[PDB]
């Protein structure tokens, strides 16, 4: 059939004109297949034959379907497509299982010849004109244009989906207790009716579909339904079965695929880790290239295989209960979380591993994870969860106040699931009486990359060292590290590097810079550190005396 | 009869992704849009409209209100609302004893939008878990939030106000987006009485809080007065003046850092010099006044920087070229995001009164955090542009109170 629904108005991009490509001469047997196919399409209304006038044309080709001797009709709409207006995005975003509700009965209807069942804007049809060439091109070809959404044309998915949405409206409105998800040419229908009342509703749906031009193959499975990588059952869900190969040798390709499968399994299997495997993927190697698994990667692989052996499932969402989200520190930079409404029946799980910057601490990362989980929740359930976090209220509020960025997390509670997130050192807020004042300074030469880092103290100690192929910012870090390793448990440090000061007063407990990690271990060992800044070259006492020596 | 509206040449309409929304806000938007539809304000659109602009719901008062984020559209229509016709900003406004802000957004709902421009005002109501296609609309009437609407209603607005303006020549009324700003030097009771009077004119054409721009004074960089001074105290002092030197002509530091000689313990006390004593005195005299050499340039964007100072205190500066402060200030009186949100609306309001322009904000927060939450506390019908920055920790120190 061809749906009685109104057409969608379609135009070409504002500058442009319709396609005018010349038809390539075709093999005699492709011409023959094309005539057969087109004759059948033309009898169903899909296409109408035309004669110039119509000045447009787009090339048609024909391929033999697999080994099985059917021919398919290919049109190449490249040029019409480059010339066609943009459409709204079909529907960007697909449902997550953790967000679905339980259903007693589900059925999957697929729409026959979906695109060819929807009419094309009458005014636009001429631009779809194509030509079956005569044998060896010797006489004029047979010319058609589409009356329906062509396969391969830019507008088809969007217009089909909008048509189906308009056609589903009345049925959704008259049947609020039943639910229908649209995707491409499939319809996914679910209800809390018993098989009998439900099958009856399906038939009213099909009847309603067919009233509108859309056939749905008749009444010939049960759960589980395989859907978008998932396995859906009436009151639970899991990912579709994951199989991790056994191999003595892993190619870049094998490892990429394994990380993808593991990442996918991490939606419901708690505590999957991929850090060690992912480090293998670092660098510039060929897909076919074999990568020896390091020891940590080999253990991580094991740890995961241990998690994957027996199946796990998630449950569906009950709109009448709160969502609880719990987070644990896993590896380093690795965070894992579970979301449930009844402990501990997870609606789903997840990973967070992102690094924001070169230097961070656990408190900052935990907050970022909380932010990522909050957004995921808005999307999946339409509200934010109550959190349970391995951080003390006192720790959190000590960080939030003293830090210079604004932050905020929704309702949360401490939960004692070590490792607990802590601040590993605090910087003093006032100069320390009786602590040696180290005036530090670092400076590098621009074209030599040769630097000096050093200090003078009020107690008369002095020291300068040479550094090779360094930057100005590294030497300033070097100077501060120097002062930390040569001082007692209490020490005041005066620098002129806002760079160095920015990093350290942020209170990092982890960094990509080795130097910075050295400074950090050093900061944890101290009992008191006060860090101060002065303007350089402004002739400040201690500054322009360790600046003069460096 | 509608006014023809053109985009800026070479630019296509807005294509901005709809932010995810909570259940309650989506419900409120469906309700509202179902009503605006039945009234003809907006109509359902099909997939042949590719454009999109984000929408949100805000809580004014317990009543949901729809808010359309037209920042992209406004930016892509800018030629139209700024320099064809366009609305003069009165210098007198910032000088009045009292300015009252009146929402007149309802006025646009009664004016048709140019049929060929409607498609650019498309927006989408999303669904939870992406389970159904978003609900899609465009506008048939002048939309609240679009800078084109006041530009277009301008002519009608001065007809509505002519009687009242003629009868009270000392009152300044300025339109910006959805709001009317009304300023007088009357005593507060007489001022309020006149606002009521104005409300009554408004009411005949279909329209059913208080600022005191005088009480707006600079927040100077302040130099502490102190009993005694430590080396550390002097060094902070020198750095704050050093940086003020970047802004204020005449700042002097020389005979102050003379005190910081050799390498001294941070905690050691050092006596105050005749010389120095005069400097910070004269520097204070300087920091008290407006910056010599800095003037507003109307062809340039305003920028606002904000610093979190702690204990619910926030400092801000408004400039066009960094360090050339047109204005500095503070906001005070504990959710960080809520406070930042309030501060941004306050600063945006003053900026509207003073320059008839909204600043682009440099916000001291995480992009992702701001976006989740600002909706919860936002109460204005406009939205300024913003980016996200890490406050240079020293800048925070030099603006502390
Ligand atoms: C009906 C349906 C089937 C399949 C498919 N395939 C996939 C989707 C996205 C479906 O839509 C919905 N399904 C459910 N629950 C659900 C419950 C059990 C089973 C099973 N078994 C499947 C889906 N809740 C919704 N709100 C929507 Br909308």
């Amino acid at each position: 059939p061809i749906s009685p629904i109104e057409t969608v108005p379609v135009k070409l991009k504002p500058g442009m004109d319709g396609p005018k490509v010349k038809q390539w001469p075709l093999t005699e047997e492709k011409i023959k297949a094309l005539v057969e196919i087109c004759t059948e399409m033309e009898k169903e209304g899909k296409i109408s034959k035309i004669g110039p006038e119509n000045p447009y044309n787009t090339p048609v080709f024909a391929i033999k379907k697999k080994d099985s001797t059917k021919w398919r009709k290919l049109v190449d709409f490249r040029e019409l497509n480059k010339r066609t207006q943009d459409f709204w995005e079909v529907q960007l975003g697909i449902p997550h299982p953790a967000g679905l509700k339980k259903k007693k009965s589900v059925t999957v209807l697929d729409v026959g010849d979906a695109y060819f069942s929807v009419p094309l804007d009458e005014d636009f049809r001429k631009y779809t004109a194509f030509t079956i060439p005569s044998i060896n091109n010797e006489t004029p070809g047979i010319r058609y244009q589409y009356n329906v959404l062509p396969q391969g044309w830019k507008g088809s998915p969007a217009i089909f989906q909008s048509s189906m949405t308009k056609i589903l409206e009345p049925f959704r409105k008259q049947n609020p207790d039943i639910v229908i998800y649209q995707y491409m040419d499939d319809l996914y229908v679910g209800s809390d009716l018993e098989i009998g009342q439900h099958r009856t509703k399906i038939e009213e749906l099909r009847q309603h579909l067919l009233r509108w031009g859309l056939t749905t193959p008749d009444k010939k499975k049960e759960p589980p339904f395989l859907w978008m990588g998932y396995e859906l059952h009436p009151d639970k869900w899991t990912v579709q079965p994951i199989v991790l190969p056994e191999k003595d040798s892993w190619t870049v390709n094998d490892i990429q695929k394994l990380v993808g499968k593991l990442n996918w399994a991490s939606q419901i299997y708690p505590g999957i880790k991929v850090r060690q495997l992912c480090k293998l993927l670092r660098g510039t190697k060929a897909l076919t290239e074999v990568i020896p698994l390091t020891e940590e990667a080999e253990l991580e692989l094991a740890e995961n295989r241990e998690i994957l052996k027996e199946p796990v499932h998630g449950v569906y969402y009950d709109p009448s209960k709160d969502l609880i989200a719990e987070i644990q520190k896993q590896g380093q930079g690795q965070w894992t979380y579970q979301i449930y409404q009844e402990p501990f029946k997870n609606l789903k799980t997840g990973k967070y591993a992102r690094m924001r910057g070169a230097h961070t601490n656990d408190v900052k990362q935990l907050t970022e994870a909380v932010q990522k989980i909050t957004t995921e929740s808005i999307v999946i359930w339409g509200k934010t969860p109550k959190f349970k976090l391995p951080i003390q209220k006192e720790t959190w509020e000590t960080w939030w106040t003293e830090y210079w960025q604004a932050t905020w997390i929704p309702e949360w509670e401490f939960v004692n699931t070590p490792p607990l997130v802590k601040l590993w050192y605090q910087l003093e807020k006032e100069p320390i009486v009786g602590a040696e004042t180290f005036y530090v300074d670092g400076a590098a030469n621009r074209e030599t990359k040769l630097g000096k880092a050093g200090y003078v103290t009020n107690r008369g100690r002095q020291k300068v060292v040479t550094l090779t192929d360094t930057t100005n910012q590294k030497t300033e870090l070097q100077a501060i590290y120097l002062a930390l390793q040569d001082s007692g448990l209490e020490v005041n440090i005066v620098t002129d590097s806002q760079y160095a000061l920015g990093i350290i007063q942020a209170q990092p407990d982890q960094s990509e810079s080795e130097l910075v990690n050295q400074i950090i271990e050093q900061l944890i060992k101290k009992e008191k550190v006060y860090l101060a800044w002065v303007p350089a070259h402004k002739g400040i006492g201690g500054n322009e005396q360790v600046d003069k020596l460096v | 009869e509608t006014v023809p509206v053109k985009l800026k040449p070479g630019m296509d309409g807005p294509k901005v992704k709809q932010w995810p929304l909570t259940e309650e806000k989506i419900k409120a938007l469906v309700e509202i849009c179902t009503e605006m539809e039945k009234e003809g304000k907006i109509s359902k659109i099909g997939p042949e409209n590719p454009y999109n602009t984000p929408v949100f719901a805000i809580k004014k008062s317990t009543k949901w209100r729809k808010l359309v984020d037209f920042r992209e559209l406004n930016k892509r229509t800018q030629d139209f609302w700024e320099v064809q016709l366009g609305i003069p900003h009165p210098a007198g406004l910032k000088k009045k004893k009292s300015v009252t802000v009146l929402d007149v957004g309802d006025a646009y709902f009664s004016v048709p939008l140019d049929e060929d421009f409607r498609k650019y005002t498309a927006f989408t109501i999303p669904s939870i878990n992406n389970e159904t296609p978003g609900i899609r609309y465009q506008y048939n009437v002048l939309p609240q939030g679009w800078k084109g609407s006041p530009a277009i209603f301008q002519s009608s607005m001065t007809k509505i106000l002519e009687p009242f303006r003629k009868q009270n020549p000392d009152i300044v009324i300025y339109q910006y987006m959805d709001d009317l700003y009304v300023g007088s030097d009357l005593e507060i009771g007489q001022h309020r009485t006149k606002i009521e009077e104005l409300r009554q004119h408004l009411l005949r054409w279909g329209l059913t809080y208080e600022l005191h721009p005088d009480k707006w004074t600079v927040q100077p960089i302040v130099l502490p007065e102190k009993d005694s001074w430590t080396v550390n105290d002097i060094q902070k002092l020198v750095g704050k003046l050093n940086w003020a030197s970047q802004i204020y002509p005449g700042i002097k530091v020389r005979q102050l850092c003379k005190l910081l000689r050799g390498t001294k313990a941070l905690t050691e006390v050092i006596p105050l010099t005749e010389e120095a004593e005069l400097e910070l005195a004269e520097n204070r005299e300087i920091l008290k006044e407006p910056v010599h050499g800095v003037y507003y340039d109307p062809s340039k964007d305003l920028i606002a920087e904000i610093q979190k100072q702690g204990q619910g205190q926030w400092t801000y500066q408004i400039y066009q070229e960094p360090f050339k402060n047109l204005k500095t200030g503070k906001y005070a009186r504990t959710n960080d995001v809520k406070q930042l949100t309030e501060a941004v609306q306050k600063i945006t309001t003053e900026s509207i009164v003073i320059w008839g322009k909204t600043p682009k904000f440099k916000l001291p927060i995480q992009k992702e955090t701001w976006e989740t939450w600002w909706t919860e506390y936002w109460q204005a019908t406009w939205i300024p542009e913003w980016e996200f920055v890490n406050t240079p920790p020293l800048v925070k120190l030099w603006y502390q109170l």
